[PDB]
């Protein structure tokens, strides 16, 4: 009864246990609310980025290493002409790569800069 | 010579072994220095940072605060391993606390001191935050 006497059995509404020792540090949720319902989670298990995507429906994990360095934050970028969906990476190395969210052969880097990138909000004001 | 015994995962075999038995001190000695020989190596710092190793040593000095011994190759070996990651966006806590007060118990200790105060400008030759914590 303790336990059925709870509101965190309630309003828990899935558990997702991802594969053996794996540290993913940021997450982003691919949202267009009619596309796809899923997640992209930047792992940092290991000193070299790798991108993973998480379908929600099917609890299908795939990775990928792509970054020379950890991913520290992840943002998604729609852009509603033409209908262009974007994720962009920031690394702890500096760079900051960009993959088409529906493309998977779209890697383009952008500006090395300084140091590492720590956020990456994204909003518009108008303007994106 | 060296890069074969690199090769040979030397640094991957001692680390485990020193970290899955944290007892019997007298190989937590030798392994910090076997540990201590293979820093100085051309190849060393890449394949140690990647084991994990720093983790290991702060691990050891926190179950021996005691010892004197592995007091003073814990401290001179971390400064010798420590990097950019470890210390990145000036995370670095548990190096601060284990660092001082490893430095308090062991005040009257020359060597102890020397080592400690050597590591702590290595450290803070990376990032100045650190001087906060």
């Amino acid at each position: 009864f303790d336990i059925l006497n709870s509101a965190e059995l309630v309003c828990l509404t899935r558990r997702i246990l991802l594969p053996k020792n794996v540290i993913v540090e940021c997450m982003v949720a691919t949202h267009h609310n009619s596309r796809n319902a899923s997640i992209w989670l930047g792992c940092g298990h290991t000193d070299r980025g790798q991108l993973s995507f998480l379908d929600l429906n099917t609890e299908g994990y795939t990775s990928e290493e792509v970054a020379d360095s950890r991913i520290l934050c992840l943002a998604l970028v729609h852009l509603p002409v033409e209908k262009e969906s974007w994720i962009v990476s920031g690394t702890q190395s500096g760079t900051l790569l960009v993959i088409n969210t529906e493309d998977g052969k779209k890697r383009h880097t952008l500006e090395k800069m300084t140091d590492s990138v720590t956020c990456l909000y994204c909003n518009s004001f108008q303007k994106n | 010579v060296k890069k074969q015994c690199f090769k040979n995962d030397i640094h991957k075999l001692v680390l485990a072994a020193l970290n899955r038995f944290i007892g019997n001190p007298g190989i937590q000695k030798c392994g910090l220095k076997v540990i201590s020989s293979i820093v100085h190596f051309p190849d060393a710092l890449e394949m140690l940072s990647l084991e994990g190793a720093m983790d290991s040593v702060l691990h050891t000095l926190q179950m021996y605060p005691d010892d004197q011994e592995i007091q003073c190759l814990g401290l001179s070996l971390i400064g010798y391993l420590i990097t950019k990651k470890n210390v990145f966006i000036g995370t670095g806590h548990l190096l601060a606390k284990i660092l001082v007060s490893s430095l308090y118990r062991f005040k009257d200790v020359a060597e102890i001191q020397t080592k400690g105060f050597q590591t702590i400008l290595a450290i803070l030759k990376l990032s100045a935050s650190f001087s906060k914590l």
